[PDB]
């Protein structure tokens, strides 16, 4: 709605479940997202990247690139 | 309904790398 270029839909859509967070926890895509989804996605996300960041984030932008570009070809 | 739309988001690009693997 208020953003759109693949890439960044699911960084809206990701700040959506991370309930406005920079980052989202593994357990919120467990509750969030299929349990296959979690899983997945949690090794893709690196461990998040900020200053007052928490005790098991993760980055799902870093994620959403990739998906989207993945290795030049 | 707004988060729901924004799983469907998530869900779906997540299917999009699945897709590249094999069986």
């Amino acid at each position: 709605m208020a953003d759109t270029d693949t890439a960044e839909q699911v960084i809206a859509s990701f700040r959506i479940l991370a309930s406005d967070k920079p980052y989202i926890l593994a357990e919120e895509l467990r509750r969030e997202l299929p349990p296959d989804q979690a899983q997945y996605c949690i090794k893709r996300m690196p461990a998040y990247s900020g200053p007052g960041s928490v005790p098991g984030a993760l980055d799902y932008a870093a994620f959403s690139s990739a998906l989207y570009g993945e290795s030049d070809l | 309904g707004k988060k729901a739309e924004a799983v469907a988001t998530v869900v779906a690009a997540v299917d999009q790398a699945r897709v590249r693997e094999p069986r």
